[PDB]
DNA sequence: CAGGATGTATATATCTGACACGTGCCTGGAGACCGCGTACGTGCGTTTAAGCGGTGCTAGAGCTGTCTACGA
DNA sequence: TCGTAGACAGCTCTAGCACCGCTTAAACGCACGTACGCGCGTCTCCAGGCACGTGTCAGATATATACATCCTG
DNA sequence: CAGGATGTATATATCTGACACGTGCCTGGAGACCGCGTACGTGCGTTTAAGCGGTGCTAGAGCTGTCTACGA
DNA sequence: TCGTAGACAGCTCTAGCACCGCTTAAACGCACGTACGCGCGTCTCCAGGCACGTGTCAGATATATACATCCTG
């Protein structure tokens, strides 16, 4: 038993920020032209200024214990569990045959065989257009292709192009894989050991003439938190560690006081603190603390970061002669309320308070931050608060490209009759 | 102590962007500055001669390249042959 | 699919048929002036692997040998198959009788079948596909070749 | 500001500029003429290193041996070639066996 | 045709030119196939050769010059 | 009746063990006589780096290893599955070692 | 004796590593005549570029320019 | 009309002193040109590199013979570096 | 066991053109600093096209003078 | 900074390309059969060197010997 | 037709040393200008010497400063 | 003429050579037999690069499994 003296990252040691208690009824948002937003194949029903709730998903019918974030890519997996699966089907994003690629329906159990010998899903992946499955007995499931660099078709490296059938992934690190990383084309697993894996590309280590996807390792020390953005990479070593390797083309693993990362540096902690969780996009990056306060460094051109114009740092980046560029300092700001957890995208900050209430601090041209029609982006953070989650309690946060995935189930007195609270 | 000039530390340290862990012996840290070291030969005498049957008393990368296409093999080549296209490309756009 | 996945698709197909060497959908008949004939006992469509031109395999001359001793005598028919096989007349002599189907195909220039050079690992093998589409109940035909003024001299069958 | 930086290639391309003109290679030497070259000769430096990267892991668990280095590139059909009138050392054969060799019932 | 040119009478008689007893039925054409492959290799790089001076009509020192680098440095011409 | 492998498949294990190996297959000691030997013929009273040394048989070494190999088809392409003189010889002149 | 230093176990093992599967029975010292030649021709050359650099210790570089010269470059010591 | 300095004449005047009559053909009078061109050539980077890997500015005879000998087969070298020798000696002793 | 049909070694008349030597010229070099069996050979008839030259058209190699951006 | 090689428009003219009927050498086709595959640094002075022109002897040429050599009744 | 004797693929504890990264330093790089038959394989006993290190002796490679004859 | 590479006496110290008993791996010898051969450019500023020192994780190591594989009654 040389392996068990080793694993220092557990399962339920990542049950916190993933799966839930009660089956919660979901949501959608944002203008989801890919079929994406799981409301049939109305074209009325695509377009959308504010929050909803699902008719084809209700809370009870389906038992929607955990959902899966994505640009063209919006699935879930519920205690049963399930296999529920709404994206753009052309990269096998489905995981299926089917529009009905926008209605929500569940894939089959006789296509992943775990959940036909004792076990469950402990998170759902969804990367541009890839998909995954860490289950609880070690191996970890797959569906869809990454989409390149350059700009093409891969799964397995050169043995598989297009993963529409779901299938599970071969031995890859003996010691079972704990959590998992989303975002880009750019997935990457997490080892027992601590060992963070890395398949697809990763492009922002470095090769050519294929041969890379299908592996593995590696990197980093003994990670206990891999989150992944989209061109930004998050890692947090055991021993206390902040670092983030990727395309800081804006700063987007704040290591860098000057406007890509070669190995892994990052974070610079004074006195104490411990990161509850984190969070990226393409040009938006957001770690938050155990205490409450935000540590958050991206772009602000698109408004990414929710710091508008007034609340400007002094360790940010400029135009030679022009507008504010970019944020790469950490910070979560003094207006702002207790934030319990996180979500992200290309530029779209869904986050989500102690009370569970929404705050879209980012781009909502295309209405993903959900505050009616308004063609502008969301400076600051948007206090939501409409007829159907006003007083329902949030629960999981998501975003993906033109969209944001909310959800939850609908609040009682201790909601309404605690927090009346104003 | 003279001062011997190796490629160790070059050798080294490209090793990193392709592969992080690790990872050498010193038989095959020595066989790689003899990779280095044909291959910086060999490329200057089809660099060094195309210059004299092509009568230009200067070697620019006009013959470097035309040598690397002329030197390397097929797939390789033109990889190389872009590889260089890009650090020829980098070398002009500096400050 | 691409047109590399189908191809492959089409030689895993091909070289299926040539390991077990089945020569379904086809059997013996006699035509009228002709011998034997080969026809068709199911619908063949158009680009379907029909049935291997099988023999014995060897060099240019290799086959143009036991010609100078066949034509010591007359009966047993001309049944050699010359090819270039990569730089090299690679054939199939099925001059001796077997039960094998491809030997006893007649000759016809606008027939429905088109005799190809299919390569597994290095071993050279002609092989019969459908030109068009084969009805059930005519006779399966291919393009001798053999073109030449001495041979449409002794067998005028060969130009049309 | 070293050129290396400026052109974006690893190894130093101002000592293949300075190896260059004392290697008596010809009378004068372009600026390029070492960065392309440079390029070229790290374009293989890398396209070798990884070869070995992904045999190294297979075979052994991190570090190349010269008879993984070689295990390599006997492998590469391109590099086959270009190593194909070398003698890596400590290499060793990447093995093969004639048809006629192995068993036969 | 370009291979067939290269027509039985020619490989024998560059056969015989090394005393060859008799020619196979098969090695005929072989011939063609490595003069093919002959011819290849180096018609390649001396175009290659004529292309980095940018030569349209290419040289018979470069072709020399080349069918010197290849390995088999041929005398007279050049 | 002890036990016994049927003449052939323990060479040919021999090929898998010996195929495997990155370990120089002859002697030092005894090449470091054959090395000063060959000295002698070239420059009386001579001395040489041990780490030279290594090289010389290195490549000789190497040098035979594939000798042998192309020897391998010197027999193979003749009727053969074992290696006699003639053999190895007929490989020195496709080479043009001789001839 | 020096030839008889190319001893059997490892004319075979040396062997073995093309996979030859039986040595016969002349072709052993076959061996050392050969590794007596390639021994010959390089050691030769190497000593005489000892030489035109008046070097009584032989260098390890020169084994290997000379063993390059020769024409089988050897990789690694240089 | 760019000259085109060949051993032409150095080439036939050679011929002379071994044989007087006569005699030569085109395309072997071209023959003898790229048997000139190749030993300049093989010779000169045989003695080049001598130079580099003995770490001397300048090619003295000190490397043109070193390299004649290491270049010349066995009976030959010793003759012409004897010719050499001889064209050394000459050449000191002259005026 | 041997003399006669093939075609190669040999001899010598005879025209052709490339080897060879003279010349004005110009630049580079010198000076001071065993057996079944078929594949391929041999030889003669039919037939394809290589080799021949006669030659007009002009692509493009080769050389020159000028302006100027390259690299020591 | 600055000497100058390289870019480059401009221009002489060698030499490569297409033409095209014709004597015929040669590629092609084929029948017979037997040997053989196959299984059993710089300024200056100047003459050495090269492009050019021109006469003829080495050698290609061809009719014509004699000769060595291979093979069946 | 198949289970048991060889020895190869595989797993994991554990010490060792070479890979790898920090540092003062100094010079090179930067900047402005089918069948008879015997030969060779397989396996175990006898025996030669390779490999091991421990180490003293010193040849001779390597570096430096000086004088001066070589060659651009 | 004259800048300077090369000759060369002088000197530090790496590294090659001889030593030499000993555990033992390996070369050697030999008997049995079956698969197999064989016949049928320059002055100046300075930080990139290398020699030096030092800590430890990759890998050599070894007892110890389990494993694929080859072969006769």
């Amino acid at each position: 038993k040389t392996h068990a003296s080793h694993i220092i990252n557990a399962q339920e040691d990542y049950k916190h920020m993933y799966l839930s208690v009660q089956p919660l009824d979901i949501f959608c948002w944002g203008t989801g032209s890919m079929c994406e937003l799981g409301l049939g194949p109305l074209a009325k029903n695509k377009e959308v200024k504010r929050p909803r709730l699902n008719p084809f998903l209700p809370r009870d019918e389906a038992k929607i214990i955990s959902f899966a974030v994505g640009g063209m890519h919006t699935l879930a997996l519920d205690e049963e569990s399930n296999v529920w699966s709404w994206g753009c089907n052309d990269v096998g994003a489905l995981g299926r045959d089917t529009e009905l690629e926008s209605t929500p329906a569940k894939i089959p159990r006789e296509s992943f065989p775990p959940l036909a010998e004792g076990h469950k899903v402990v998170q759902l992946a969804a990367t541009d257009n890839m998909s995954c499955a860490l289950f609880s007995n070690g191996e970890v499931y797959a569906w869809g292709t990454f989409r390149c660099n350059e700009g093409i078709l891969g799964f397995y490296q050169d043995k598989i192009k297009i993963q529409k059938t779901p299938w599970k992934v071969p031995t890859f690190s003996k010691y079972n894989i704990v959590q998992l990383a989303p975002g880009k084309d750019h997935i990457l697993f997490l080892d027992e050991e601590g060992m963070v894996f890395a398949w697809g590309n990763g492009q922002q280590m470095e090769r050519f003439r294929l041969k890379t996807l299908d592996p593995r390792p590696f990197g980093l020390r003994h990670v206990k938190y891999i989150a992944s953005g989209e061109n930004h990479c998050f890692a947090l070593t055991k021993d206390n560690k902040l670092v983030s390797w990727g395309l800081n083309q804006f700063g987007q693993c704040g290591v860098s006081e000057d406007v890509l990362v070669t190995k892994p540096k990052r974070l610079a902690l004074p006195d104490n603190v411990v990161i509850r969780s984190i969070a990226a996009g393409e040009h938006h990056s957001l770690i938050l603390s155990q205490d409450g306060d935000l540590y958050s460094c991206g772009r602000l051109d698109m408004f990414e970061v929710g710091i508008p114009k007034d609340n400007l740092p002094e360790y940010t980046y400029k135009d030679v002669h022009g507008k504010a560029r970019a944020v790469p300092l950490p910070t979560k700001l003094n207006n702002v309320p207790k934030f319990k957890s996180v979500a992200a995208g290309s530029h779209h900050s869904v986050a989500v308070a102690q009370n569970g209430i929404a705050y879209s601090w980012g781009f909502g041209e295309t209405y993903a931050v959900g505050l009616g029609p308004f063609e502008d982006d969301t400076e600051v953070p948007t206090r939501i608060k409409n007829t159907a989650t006003q007083d329902h309690n949030i629960i999981l946060v998501g975003c993906g490209g033109q969209f944001s995935v909310s959800g939850g189930v609908k609040l009682s007195d201790e909601d309404a009759e605690k927090r009346a609270d104003e | 102590k003279t001062r011997k000039e190796s490629y160790a530390i070059y050798v080294y340290k490209v090793l990193k962007q392709v592969h992080p862990d690790t990872g050498i012996s010193s038989k095959a840290m020595s066989i790689m500055n003899s990779f280095v070291n044909d291959v910086f030969e060999r490329i200057a005498g089809e660099a060094s001669r195309l210059a004299h049957y092509n009568k230009r008393s200067t070697i620019t990368s006009r013959e470097i390249q035309t040598a690397v296409r002329l030197l390397l093999p097929g797939e390789l080549a033109k990889h190389a042959v872009s590889e260089g296209t890009k650090a020829v490309t980098k070398y002009t756009s500096a400050k | 699919k691409s047109k590399a996945e189908l191809q492959s698709e089409e030689r895993k197909r091909i070289d299926e048929l040539i390991e077990s060497g089945k020569e379904e959908g086809m059997k013996i008949d006699l035509i009228d002036g002709k011998g034997r004939g080969v026809i068709a006992t199911k619908q063949f469509s158009r680009g379907d692997f029909v049935v291997e031109y099988h023999g014995d395999l060897i060099e240019i001359t290799d086959a143009k040998k036991r010609e100078a001793l066949y034509a010591q005598d007359p009966s047993t028919g001309c049944y050699m198959y010359y090819f270039q096989y990569l730089s090299k007349t690679y054939c199939v002599d099925a001059t001796r009788e077997t039960n094998r189907l491809g030997r006893l195909i007649n000759h016809s220039k606008c027939g429905n079948c088109q005799t190809k050079l299919h390569d597994i690992d290095g071993v050279p093998h002609l092989i019969l596909i459908a030109s068009r589409d084969i009805a059930a109940g005519e006779e399966l035909l291919y393009d001798y070749g053999d073109r030449s003024k001495a041979s449409i001299e002794a067998f005028p069958w060969l130009k049309h | 500001k070293t050129r290396s930086s400026r052109a974006g290639l690893q190894f130093p391309v101002g000592r293949v500029h300075r190896l260059l003109r004392k290697g008596n290679y010809a009378e004068r030497v372009g600026a390029g003429a070492p960065v392309y070259l440079a390029a070229v000769l790290e374009y293989l430096t890398a396209e070798i290193l990884e070869l070995a990267g992904n045999a190294a892991r297979d075979n052994k668990k991190t570090r190349i041996i010269p008879r993984h280095l070689q295990l390599a590139v006997r492998n590469d059909e391109e590099l086959n070639k270009l190593l194909g009138r070398v003698t890596i050392a400590q290499g060793g054969v990447l093995p093969n066996i004639q048809s006629v060799l192995l068993p036969k019932k | 045709d370009n291979i067939q040119g290269i027509t039985k009478p020619a490989i024998r008689r560059l056969a015989r030119r090394g005393g060859v007893k008799r020619i196979s039925g098969l090695i005929y054409e072989e011939t063609r196939g490595v003069l093919k492959v002959f011819l290849e290799n180096v018609i390649r790089d001396a175009v290659t050769y004529t292309e980095h001076a940018k030569r349209k009509t290419v040289t018979a020192m470069d072709v020399v010059y080349a069918l010197k680098r290849q390995g088999r440095t041929l005398y007279g011409f050049g | 009746k002890p036990h016994r492998y049927r003449p052939g498949t323990v060479a040919l294990r021999e090929i898998r063990r010996y195929q495997k190996s990155t370990e120089l297959l002859i002697r030092k000691l005894p090449f470091q006589r054959l090395v000063r030997e060959i000295a002698q013929d070239f420059k009386t009273d001579l001395r040489f780096q041990s780490s030279a040394v290594m090289a010389l048989q290195e490549a000789s070494e190497a040098y035979l290893v594939a000798l042998f190999e192309d020897t391998n088809l010197c027999a193979i392409h003749a009727k053969r599955v074992t290696i006699m003189p003639k053999d190895i010889q007929l490989a020195r002149r496709i080479r043009g070692e001789r001839a």
